[PDB]
């Protein structure tokens, strides 16, 4: 009565269908059965990575039992699955633990070879005393069967420190299916979600949610890493054929949100927050057109989705990890287009970079790019202050719209070879381990990210060595072991190698300095020229337009003559030190008399002063 | 786990009177070890701001024991001494 | 408690939400876990969702669904005795499930529910893996790698959601619906000509810290400051007279 | 060459968009990248940056839509799609 | 020879040859899939205390239960090629 008192039956909830169908794993479980009808060590137990099927074979192994097609000696066995978890709970006593096993065990070998113990975790077995060693005379003497599973590293830490124990069983390997597998085995598994929700499933989202969950999640294994990805599109294409779908139910509660900030923002008794509510009705304006729009397109389509297609699959994907891998919703093609003169913005000249840098991003966002590389790695380099350092955070804020949001390492601190170990964690054992890598560590979550190392030849000729495996193969390992993938991160190096030739030092410094199999690697190489005459009046420009942005906190904006640009544009020009003789010509020019003019009253706040061309400074 | 659960139902039963302070305070992080549990106990009541807790440690074991830890260093504020 | 009216109103963060509710309405593995960063806001978007669900934003799968606060702590108190613990935790998960799945388990700083051994936080491993508890979680970015990633057999059951931080024009808006709780804990006004200041000046002054957390505090003490000074004197009038009665 | 192209085509058989090269669009890649000091990388790059960089121009330009199949032609110097 | 790897012999020469596209091209035919080759780096081997990365650590220490990285490999299913980088 004790086993209908702890453990709990398996054959009894498989005659009720309470279990999942288990498509595959045929030759396992065959190996699991000869292994348990054997004369003597009887006791298989079942060895893999987490996620690969274990469990799922022993509910295989009870559908197969109970609808009677296995050998001779297992017609009518009733699996049993033990509970060490309430068999110790209230025993708080002296000899109770040991007694409720020992009436379990004997109520085991009183039926001759009916029941089959099955233990799930099977190393919680090494201790559960304060004993849990009262099973070797048992499994010396066959009487138990005992069907088990665990983890591939649980066994040697738990059970292989025990070799007593460890001999009494056989191992049996579970390696994890294939994508064809995987196919077969959401083939046969579609139809019980389909009745948890009430949606439809097409093949070719089965497809996907296998084919994609391997390039791209690679943390997890495949029948259940595949299956997630279903599981969720299921539920939110439930959520969206009850009331609205989603981006009805983004603008609906942004537009309500603008709404209350407005309607209170308004009564302010100031001036500054004055030009802060002249954008918010704008905005409030520009959304409210955009969602009555929208809304009225969905009567068009109500008059004029029922399935999650293989695109729900992608967003989840998305969704999950980061990475877009969508389908180019008509609207961001637009801007992978203007990509060019949307950087062109903020920097000014090198197209020739430009087109290399934004042409790698469109490659990949029409699945044109190899699948296992780096999305795009190459090298600026050419004399100082010219853009090689401004243009890497320019196109780190196209993608995200934050300039901070880029893992960047200065590579001028790596001189040495052990320094190595400051972007790769520590081996094992050793003072900082908890701490893992720091290179790694950002690129483990959200692998989107945009990778930058400043002034490479800096560095020691060691840490080039680790970029080897970093650049085409898209992989590194840190020292816990674990393999980061750099196989969506857009790698870029800057340098000033040469800087005083044309063209063929920059080469022949390049090819000095670096191994051939390191200059093999990247994408081209690229080289920036060097500002013109007339490339500098559309960077003083911009420079006012942001020092304007500066002070305009105060709003003391600035209003400057034509004559004072051109001045500007022609005092700093040196073609020997790029473009910063500009900025700080600007600064020692406007900014001194500007600071001595504004503490020494006669410029207060909301004001607009004007510069204009003296012989030779220039008065406001 | 009980003492401390004890003091902190006692400190929560007054209506916010009680200033509790503790000296060194950088010995709160490993209090009762065996599997992180123990100090950290008091991280729920310490955001809702109902015990007070004004603590003073040097300068070098509140980045040694504390900046470890940055979840808890969040529920401090500083004050330099000079 | 979110029904009394005991919460801070929870504003934006949409995606995040809905996130949540689409993992947490699954068939089986129904249980997410909130990650990020200390201050970005992690108990802010589980208590907007319970606000929403006592509303009732949310779908036909969620309405009517109490959501629990389990506290690991207040279980490991008296439990000497060889079984004791696990007693009481068998009991719990007996009584999560006794239930059709009207109650949504959420434990904060999850990363406690490896120890309470001494074989313990691991009887939850079957329960977790068929959707019976419906576990909400939500432990920082660094801790998560430290003890659970440690436990791959555990981290499989757990989906994770990363948590951002915001920007500086939404932390305005964080204010702006914030600012109206301390109006009245202080007996003050505060200015949205403030609420911007707060939220520019301690981005590019205090990096040792994330956002919105780095920005309430300003308000709050700058608040508090202003009610001191209503009561007594003002400032710089108060330390001339208090060196003064030192020379003395 | 032949190998990077049936692997190629293999890749973007995921849209099925079927490729149809020329042997002297072949014999022009295989005299292109030869240099005998990097070894074949070469010819990845360049296939890439004379193949993809159009084909991904016009994939998201419209026009070239899924089941269809585009052929290459030599040009003087590049080789138009 | 029966105590003994059943190959072990190294190749080299000018870069972009194939002496990788090789092993790998070696390893798909026998396993029938291109992920079951060990292939560990030695260019981050490139310390002396770096032995005890694939070999493990001592007892009592830090990273003791996570055991090595080459040794970890084919103490379980021994047939795999194993590549030097
Ligand atoms: N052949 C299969 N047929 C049906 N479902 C499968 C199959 N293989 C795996 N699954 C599913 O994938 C998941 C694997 O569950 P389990 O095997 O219990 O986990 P596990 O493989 O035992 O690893 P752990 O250590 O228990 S998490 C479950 O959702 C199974 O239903
Ligand atoms: N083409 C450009 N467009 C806009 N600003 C530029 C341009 N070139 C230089 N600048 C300015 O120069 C500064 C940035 O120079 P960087 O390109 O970062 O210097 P660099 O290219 O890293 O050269 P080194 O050798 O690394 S110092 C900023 O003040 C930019 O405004
Ligand atoms: N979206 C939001 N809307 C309103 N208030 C918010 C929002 N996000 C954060 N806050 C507030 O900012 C603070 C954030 O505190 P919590 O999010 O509770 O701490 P936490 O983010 O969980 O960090 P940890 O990991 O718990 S230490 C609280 O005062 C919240 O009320
Ligand atoms: N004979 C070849 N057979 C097959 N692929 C080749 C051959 N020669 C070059 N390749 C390809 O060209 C690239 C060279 O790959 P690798 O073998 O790694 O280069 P490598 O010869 O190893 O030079 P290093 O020193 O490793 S950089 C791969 O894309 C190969 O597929």
């Amino acid at each position: 009565q004790a086993l209908q008192k702890y453990s709990t039956d398996l054959t009894a909830r498989a005659r009720e269908g309470k279990l999942d169908p288990v498509i595959g794993r045929d030759n396992e479980i065959r190996r699991v059965v000869q292994v348990l009808s054997r004369r003597t060590k009887n006791n298989p137990v079942l060895i893999g990575e987490p996620g690969v099927g274990k469990t799922a074979i022993v509910e295989g192994l009870a559908q197969r039992i109970v609808a009677g097609d296995v050998p001779e000696s297992l017609r009518d066995k009733t699996i049993v699955a033990l509970d060490l978890g309430s068999m110790v709970a209230g025993s708080k006593y002296r000899g109770e633990f040991e007694e409720r096993l020992k009436a379990v065990l004997d109520d085991i070998k009183n039926s001759a070879g009916q029941i089959i113990t099955f233990i799930d975790e099977l190393h919680t077995i090494v201790g559960a005393g304060a004993a849990g060693n009262m099973i070797k005379p048992m499994l010396a003497r066959g009487e138990l069967r005992l069907v088990g599973a665990t983890t591939l590293d649980e066994y040697r830490k738990h059970i292989e420190k025990d070799a007593a124990l460890e001999r009494r069983f056989q191992q049996v390997y579970v390696g994890e299916p294939s994508v064809e597998d995987t196919i077969g085995i959401l083939r046969g598994l579609k139809d019980r979600y389909e009745v948890h929700h009430g949606v439809r499933i097409t093949d070719s989202a089965l497809v996907a949610a296998a084919t994609l969950s391997d390039r791209y999640i690679t943390a997890r294994f495949l029948p259940d890493k595949a299956i997630d990805l279903v599981d969720e599109a299921a539920s939110r294409l439930r959520m969206e054929i009850d009331s609205r779908p989603v981006e009805i139910d983004e603008v609906e509660r942004l537009v309500r949100r603008l709404e209350i900030e407005e309607m209170a923002l308004s009564k302010e008794e100031d001036e500054a927050s004055a030009e802060r509510l002249a954008k918010l009705r704008s905005e409030l304006a520009d959304q409210k057109e955009k969602l009555a729009e929208l809304t009225t397109r969905w009567q068009n389509e109500k008059n004029a989705k029922e399935e999650v297609g293989p695109d729900d699959i992608a967003d989840v994907v998305s969704a999950w990890t980061g990475i877009p891998a969508g389908r180019l919703l008509e609207g961001e093609t637009a801007k992978l287009l203007r990509m060019e003169d949307e950087l062109g913005k903020r920097v000014i000249g090198q197209k020739a970079a430009v087109t290399a840098v934004s042409d790698a991003v469109r490659r990949s966002r029409a699945g044109v790019s190899d699948p296992n590389r780096p999305t795009g790695a190459f090298m600026f380099l050419g004399p100082t202050g010219v853009g090689k350092t401004e243009l890497a955070k320019a196109l780190a804020d196209f993608l995200f719209d934050d300039e901070r949001a880029m893992v960047r390492i200065d590579m001028s601190e790596y001189g040495e070879k052990h320094t190595v170990a400051r972007l790769i964690g520590a081996p094992p054992g050793y003072v900082g381990y908890e701490a893992g890598g720091q290179l790694t560590e950002a690129v483990r979550r959200r692998p989107y990210t945009v990778v930058l190392f400043d002034e490479i030849e800096k560095a020691h000729p060691d840490v080039f060595d680790v970029l080897l495996q970093v650049l085409d193969e898209g992989r590194l390992t840190d020292g816990h072991g674990r393999t980061v993938d750099f196989r969506n991160t857009i790698l870029i190096l800057t340098s000033n190698l040469g800087s005083g030739g044309s063209a063929e030092q920059v080469l022949a410094a390049v090819r000095a300095t670096f191994k051939p199999e390191f200059i093999n690697r990247l994408d081209d190489v690229l080289i920036f020229e060097g500002l013109n005459p007339e490339e500098l009046v559309r960077i003083v420009d911009i420079q006012l337009a942001q020092l304007g942005k500066r002070l305009a906190q105060r709003r003391l904006q600035l209003q400057v003559s034509l004559p004072a640009k051109r001045w500007l544009a022609q005092r700093g020009f040196d073609p020997v030190y790029g473009a910063r003789p500009l900025r700080r010509l600007v600064q020692q020019a406007i900014g001194d008399q500007l600071a001595k003019m504004l503490l020494a009253g006669q410029v207060h706040d909301g004001d607009t002063v004007p510069v204009n061309v003296s012989p030779d400074a220039d008065s406001l | 786990e009980e003492r401390l659960k004890a003091v902190l139902d006692d400190i929560k039963n007054s209506a916010g009177q009680i200033i509790t302070f503790i000296d060194e305070l950088h010995t709160i992080v490993g209090a009762g070890a065996t599997a992180m549990d123990a100090g950290n106990m008091i991280k729920p009541m310490l955001a809702r701001g109902e015990l007070r807790l004004v603590g003073a440690t040097t300068l070098d074991e509140y980045r040694k024991h504390i900046e470890k830890d940055a979840a808890l260093e969040r529920r401090f504020q500083q004050v330099y001494v000079g | 408690r979110a029904r009394e009216g005991k919460l801070d109103p929870v504003i934006g963060r949409d995606n995040e939400i809905r996130r949540v509710v689409q993992v947490l309405s699954r068939r089986t593995k129904n249980n997410p876990v909130l990650i990020g960063e200390p201050g970005v806001g992690k108990t802010a978007i589980v208590e907007g969702l319970a606000q929403r669900i006592v509303a009732g934003d949310v779908p036909e799968s969620l309405r009517d669904k109490t959501i629990v606060a389990l506290d690991l702590g207040s279980m490991v108190a008296g439990s000497k005795y060889r079984g004791e613990f696990e007693e009481r935790l068998k009991a719990v998960l007996d009584d999560i499930k006794n239930s059709a799945g009207q109650i949504i388990t959420f434990i904060d700083e999850l990363h406690t529910i490896v120890g309470a051994g001494a074989d313990a936080g691991n009887m939850i491993k079957p329960m977790l893996a068929r959707g019976e508890l419906r576990l909400v979680g939500a432990t920082t970015l660094d801790e998560y790698r430290k003890h659970i990633e440690k436990d791959a057999a555990l981290e499989r059951r757990f989906q994770q959601v990363y948590v951002g931080e915001p920007s500086v024009e939404d932390t305005i808006g964080i204010l702006r619906g914030l600012k109206d709780r301390y109006e009245v804990h202080h007996g003050v006004r505060i200015t949205d000509s403030a609420l911007v200041a707060a939220a520019t000046l301690s981005d590019r002054y205090i990096t040792a810290r994330f956002l919105p957390d780095k920005a309430i505090d300003l308000v709050d003490e700058a608040a508090s400051r202003l009610r001191m000074e209503i009561d007594s004197r003002p400032v710089e009038i108060d330390e001339v007279e208090r060196l003064v009665r030192r020379l003395e």
